[PDB]
C-alpha cells in the first residue's frame, strides 16, 4: 500500500 | 457543468455550501469541476494500476529503502505516486488569463516531480523551482526547470511575475517565514501567487522512514469544516501582505497503486495579490 | 627506509620546507583490518551482486554517492586511529571539544577521529549520506550553516573534498574563518593527480566554480605546488604523509587505491 | 565494477 504521496491525512 | 442526478461527477470533490463562507469570500469563490484534463488524469491513473508488474516493482522498492529515503524520495526514485491539482483550463480559469496568456518567470515553490508545474509551465519563459528532495531536483532538472536553493530563490536580483506554492505549507518547517519570503520578491504590479492547501489542515514536516517532526512555526488555520477553515485563511494571508483574488475547491489526486486506482485529499486553490 | 609502493616518499624531490614535515606512514595493523574485512565482504557473492543490481537500477536517478550510502556500501579508509595521532603529534587519550568534518560521506573515517572529540559536526550533500551521519549521532549542519553559527572550530577536517567541491577556494577561506585560533588544525586530504569535478547524477559531472593551481608530474611535484594554495587561504603545513585512500570493492576488486597527500594545517 | 566511492581517476 503507497497511498497518497502527500501523505495521510486527519480530521476536522 | 454538474447537475443534481449526473452519475460519476464526483460532486463531493468541488462542491461547499456557500452559506458557510464569509461573505467577502462568496463573492471570490470560483466553482470547478471534474472536467476533461481532471479525467485524463484519472484515466491514465487508472491505466497505470493496471500494470501489474510495475506495481509490484514499486511496492518492493519502497519495501526495501523505506528506512534510508523519504517516501517523496522514493517517488522520485521511481517517478512514481504524481499527483494533480488543477487542469491548464481550471488553471487559467482561477487566474483569469487567456490560454495563450505568457509572462517572464514563475518560481514553485516545493515542486516535487513538476507534474503539476508542467501545467503551468507553457505560460512562462523561464520556470524556477525549489525542493527538498534529491530526486526530485533531478525531476526537475530532467524537465529542464531550473532549480534554486531554498534559501536562494529570495536573493536572485529579480522578482518572479507569478509564484506558485501548492501543497508547501503543511509540510514545511517555516510556512510564516515562507509567506513572508514570497510577498517580498513578487513582482508588485502584476505578480500573483497561486497557493494549495489540504484540508483540514494538518502539518507536519516528511523525514526519512516515514517519520516527522513538528513544524517550527504555526500557521492560525482554524474550523470545522472545509469552508470554516478556508474563512480563516485571509487572517493569515492579511499578515503576509496578501489579499485573496479567487479561489477554488479542488480534487488532490494522486496516482494509485495495486489497492487504490487512485488517492484524493481535499486542495483549496487560491490566487493572491500583493497588498 | 620505508619502501612500501602505498607510502614511499622521495623526499629529495620536496622543496626544503616540506622536507622539515615530511611524516612517514606504513601499512599498520588498522590498515590490515580494513583490508581483511574489504577482502571478506567481496567474497560474499550475493551481497555483491545486490550491490550491482541496485546500483545499476538507480544509476540513471541518484548520484553514485547517494546509492553508496543507501547501501552502505564502498566505504572508505583514510588513516588508522594510530596515524591520526601521529600526524596530529597527539597520544590516544587526547580529547579537545568540536570536530567538523567537511563532506563526511557515510562517516566511516569521521569515526577513526571521533573518539578525540565531545561534538562531533558533519556535512554531506548526498541524503543518504546524511542518514549514514545521523545514524552515528553527528550533528549534521547545512553547507552555508557551518560556517555562520557564532562559535568555532578545535579540528576541521575536510577529506577528499578539494576535488569535489564546487568553490574549494572559498572552502579554504571559510574553513580559515572559524578555526579556533590558539590551537585548532585543519586536518586535508587530496587526491594525487589532483583531477577536480563535481559529481551530479547519473555519473554525470560538473566542473567547479574555482580553479586550484596544483601541477606537476608526481606526488611530490604535486605536493611542493600546494604551500602556496594553503597560504591564500591563511595556512601553513605543521605536518603531511602520503597514504593509500582506500575503498572497498567488489565482485572484480577486493579494494581499490587512491593516493592520499594529507596535512594538518595550522593557521598563519 | 562499482570502482573507487571517490571517482574515477586520471593521471599526471
Ligand atoms: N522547505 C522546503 N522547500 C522546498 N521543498 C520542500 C520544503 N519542505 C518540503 N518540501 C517539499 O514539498 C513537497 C510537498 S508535496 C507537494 C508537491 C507539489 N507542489 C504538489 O502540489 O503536488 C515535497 O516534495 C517536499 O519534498
Ligand atoms: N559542498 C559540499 N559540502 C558537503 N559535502 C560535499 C560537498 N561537495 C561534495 N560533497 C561530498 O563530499 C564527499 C567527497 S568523497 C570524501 C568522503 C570522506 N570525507 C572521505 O574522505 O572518504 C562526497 O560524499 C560528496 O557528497
Amino acid at each position: 500500500h503507497q497511498g497518497h504521496s502527500h501523505g495521510h491525512q486527519g480530521g476536522y | 457543468h454538474m447537475a443534481a442526478g449526473g452519475r460519476k461527477e464526483n460532486h463531493q470533490w468541488y462542491v461547499c455550501n456557500r452559506e458557510k463562507l464569509c461573505e467577502s469570500l462568496q463573492a471570490v469563490f470560483v466553482q470547478s469541476y471534474l472536467d476533461q484534463g481532471t479525467q485524463i488524469f484519472l484515466n491514465n491513473s487508472i491505466e497505470k494500476s493496471g500494470w501489474a508488474a510495475i506495481q509490484a516493482y514499486h511496492s518492493a522498492v519502497s519495501s526495501a529503502f523505506s528506512l534510508a529515503m523519504s517516501r517523496t524520495s522514493i517517488n522520485g526514485l521511481l517517478g512514481r505516486g504524481s499527483m494533480f491539482v488543477f487542469s491548464p483550463d481550471q488553471f487559467q480559469r482561477l487566474l483569469k488569463i487567456n490560454p495563450d496568456w505568457k509572462t517572464h518567470r514563475l518560481l514553485d515553490l516545493g515542486a516535487g516531480d513538476g507534474e503539476v508545474t508542467k501545467i503551468m509551465s507553457p505560460h512562462f519563459e523561464e520556470i524556477y523551482a525549489t525542493e527538498l528532495s534529491e530526486t526530485m531536483i533531478w525531476q526537475l532538472q530532467k524537465k529542464k526547470y531550473r532549480v534554486l536553493g531554498i534559501n536562494e530563490w529570495q536573493n536572485t536580483g529579480f522578482q518572479y511575475d507569478v509564484i506558485s506554492c501548492l501543497n508547501l505549507l503543511d509540510r514545511c518547517d517555516q510556512p510564516l517565514t515562507l509567506l513572508k519570503d514570497i510577498r517580498s520578491v513578487l513582482e508588485p504590479t502584476r505578480g500573483r501567487v497561486i497557493l494549495a492547501l489540504v484540508l483540514p489542515f494538518h502539518p507536519y514536516v516528511e523525514n526519512v522512514g516515514g517519520k516527522w517532526e513538528k513544524p517550527s512555526e504555526i500557521l492560525e488555520i482554524k474550523g470545522q469544516n472545509w469552508e470554516e477553515q478556508v474563512n480563516s485563511l485571509p487572517e493569515v494571508f492579511r499578515k503576509a501582505g496578501f489579499v485573496i483574488e479567487a479561489f477554488t475547491r479542488l480534487p488532490y489526486l494522486c496516482e494509485g497503486d495495486m489497492y487504490n486506482d487512485y488517492y484524493v485529499l481535499d486542495d483549496a486553490v487560491f490566487v493572491l495579490k500583493p497588498v
